[PDB]
């Protein structure tokens, strides 16, 4: 029937800084007439609701995205990938990395 | 505040809701046209009224914009399209009277019933039956009686309605800043944007008749051949100097002469090409037909048809109580939804119908990137022309043999080519004079140049001159012969099919030129020609975002509306008729009638 739980901003005075989020619901002012919190002659609601459906074609369907950003501040680092190990051998002159 | 920026914001806000509302309405219409059921009527009521209430109040808001300072041509054109006020410019009583007369005209025209006088308890309709008896019969009294009954029991009571319908239509045409409704119908064939390609509504008035006189000798030779065939088939019924009655053409409107092909076959010894037996023996189902036809689009160069289409779209076998309409249509529901609605069967007619429908589907994909309001053709004569050009190109015996459908050892000659050319000409070029005269009639009746009394006389006296159709029985002023036609009680412009055919021929000639093909223009093959596909795709994607004058610049060499390819397509037919009607005078005389 249409997934309307998804909304996206369409009208804003300016752009977004890197890693910036704004949840302000102020009615946009396309013109110069002030609006007292309601749309009207030159005011529109800045957020638009998606109508996602399984019947939607390719490119119009909902898509789930996750972005990983890595920070390496001079504080001690703890997020590191796994490091495997071999098997020990005895009675053999070998070079080791314990 | 600024106008253009807020105009763009309002346009985007409008389109955001227009997209999904049109998507919902189209989806509901598709669902019912696939699932015909009683519970799917109230939902269209609640969807259509909502669509109307969305298409007017937003257009009502499209009046605060002073569309005189907008610099962008696209924004200005889109706002002008939204700036239309519709027919609500009059008072409520006049508008409701117009709606009432339109609805009652449609209902009465949809109740055509004529009874045979011997048994007045058996009335037939426009459906097969009366129409079938008229089309396929060998007699004069029955067909003439059917014609008279249809144009008298349907062509009389609609006349008083038409009397004030015309004046009301012209009246809100005046209220819509148009001198006549003819210019309202000619508003589409106009561009007032970029310089050097300017077109006007009044230009099309004189742009219609001057492109037909070059085809007049061919039509005269075809009419002479038809008259000779009627003489050797219907003795003592057609004047050799004059012409044939209205009903003997094959259709009551004289639109098409397909029913007359068997009587006027050039070479009836050799049957026409039909590979329905190929499907029957090879067991080519609907999916096989569609895929083998899609190979043509793949070879052309157009993008491959979208996945999931076979799932959503119905194709064959309505079967049980689950009924679907058997009218082949291409549905563009929006939001990336495209579907086909046809009752696919084992028939080469169904083959060409599926070809045309998938051509419409590809055209639907063409304007996918266009905004909501620019997802339409530049003019009405492009969709059908695009659909039919490939159908004409995919009907050649070479095209049939290329897919392995036909043996490589045929012995085709000029006889079958001439037969096919005349069979196709009986419908393609045989409708141009009727279209021209009908369009002139509608333009002059909506222009008001002729009074009420000068309707039947002028219509008949120009029909005899142009088409060569005389009255089988006399008529009086109260009769309205054109009223018994589909696009006369429906308020639909008929000039689409006039420029549409010339677009077909011009684009086919251009493709044959830029497709590495030589010889006659009626045997061109455009398959496996990637370069030819780009020429069409350059304009198909544009839609209405660019002028039609610019549209006739990326496919055809010249933007002018010149009838170049019609005289060359039926060139073998013309040179064969040169050796056919030697002893018969070409033309007709407007002094002989079947009754007297």
């Amino acid at each position: 029937g249409g997934n309307y739980n998804y909304l996206y901003r369409l009208f804003r005075k300016s752009n977004l800084k890197p890693f910036e989020r704004d949840i302000s619901t102020e009615i946009y002012q396309a013109g110069s007439t002030p609006c007292n919190g309601v749309k009207g002659f030159n005011c529109y609601f800045p957020l638009q609701s998606y109508g996602f459906q399984p019947t939607y074609g390719v490119g119009y369907q909902p898509y789930r995205v996750v972005v990983l950003s890595f920070e390496l501040l001079h504080a001690p680092a703890t997020v590191c990938g796994p490091k495997k190990s071999t098997n020990l051998v005895k009675n053999k002159c070998v070079n080791f990395n314990f | 505040s600024t106008i253009e920026e807020q105009a763009k914001t309002f346009l985007d806000k409008f389109n955001h809701e227009a997209e999904d509302l049109f998507y919902q309405s189209s989806l509901a219409s598709w669902n019912y046209n696939t699932n015909i059921t009683e519970e799917n009527v109230q939902n269209m009521n609640n969807a259509g009224d909502k669509w109307s209430a969305f298409l007017k109040e937003q257009s009502t808001l499209a009046q605060m914009y002073p569309l005189q300072e907008i610099q962008n041509l696209t924004v200005k054109l889109q706002l002008q399209a939204l700036q239309q006020n519709g027919s609500s410019v009059l008072s409520e009583d006049k508008s409701k009277r117009l709606n009432t007369i339109l609805n009652t005209m449609s209902t009465i025209y949809s109740t055509g019933k004529v009874c045979n006088p011997d048994n007045p308890q058996e009335c037939l309709l426009l459906e097969p039956g009366l129409n079938e008896i008229m089309a396929n019969s060998l007699d004069y009294n029955e067909r003439l009686w059917a014609w008279e009954s249809w144009r008298s029991e349907v062509g009389k009571q609609l006349r008083p309605l038409y009397e004030e319908y015309v004046v009301l239509k012209n009246e809100m045409a005046r209220a819509n800043h148009y001198e006549d409704y003819g210019d309202y119908w000619r508003g589409d064939y106009e561009v007032n944007g970029v310089d050097g390609y300017d077109y006007s509504r009044g230009q099309l008035i004189e742009d219609v008749e001057h492109t037909f006189e070059e085809i007049k000798p061919l039509y005269e030779h075809l009419h002479a051949y038809v008259r000779a065939k009627l003489m050797n088939a219907y003795p003592s019924y057609i004047s050799p100097i004059g012409c044939l009655p209205a009903h003997l053409l094959g259709d009551m409107w004289g639109r098409f002469w397909t029913n007359l092909y068997s009587l006027t076959v050039p070479f009836g010894q050799k049957p026409n090409i039909d590979v329905t037996d190929a499907m029957v023996d090879q067991a080519w189902d609907a999916q096989r037909i569609f895929k083998e036809a899609e190979k043509f689009f793949v070879s052309v160069g157009l993008p491959n048809m979208t996945q999931g289409f076979w799932e959503n779209s119905m194709l064959t076998d309505p079967g049980n109580v689950q009924k679907a309409v058997c009218h082949p249509t291409a549905w563009d529901l929006g939001k990336g939804d495209f579907r086909i609605l046809m009752c696919t069967k084992v028939t080469m007619d169904d083959f060409l119908t599926a070809h045309h429908e998938m051509g419409h589907i590809q055209y639907d994909m063409a304007y996918a990137a266009q905004p909501f309001l620019l997802r339409n053709g530049a003019n009405e004569g492009f969709h059908e022309a695009v659909g039919e050009i490939m159908s004409l190109s995919a009907a050649t015996p070479k095209h049939l043999k290329s897919i392995g459908l036909l043996s490589p050892d045929f012995q085709e000659d000029n006889e079958t080519e001439i037969n096919f050319l005349l069979k196709q000409a009986l419908t393609i070029v045989g409708t141009l004079p009727f279209t021209y005269m009908l369009e002139k009639w509608r333009w002059m009746v909506f222009k008001g140049e002729i009074p009420k009394d000068q309707w039947m006389k002028k219509w008949w006296e120009m029909k005899r001159e142009i088409v060569g159709v005389v009255e089988p029985v006399p008529h009086d002023e109260t009769y309205c012969d054109p009223a018994s036609l589909f696009h006369v009680s429906n308020d639909y412009s008929f000039i689409r099919y006039y420029t549409r055919t010339l677009y077909q021929f011009q684009f086919q000639e251009a493709l044959c030129q830029a497709a590495k093909h030589e010889g006659p223009l009626h045997k061109c093959d455009i398959s496996n020609s990637t370069e030819a596909g780009q020429k069409l795709f350059n304009m198909l994607r544009l839609g209405k975002s660019e002028p039609w004058t610019l549209a006739l610049e990326n496919v055809v060499g010249a933007k002018n509306m010149n009838v170049r390819p019609l005289l060359n397509y039926f060139e073998p037919l013309f040179t064969w008729l040169k050796d056919q009607n030697k002893n018969s005078f070409v033309g007709w005389s407007t002094d002989w009638s079947p009754y007297a």
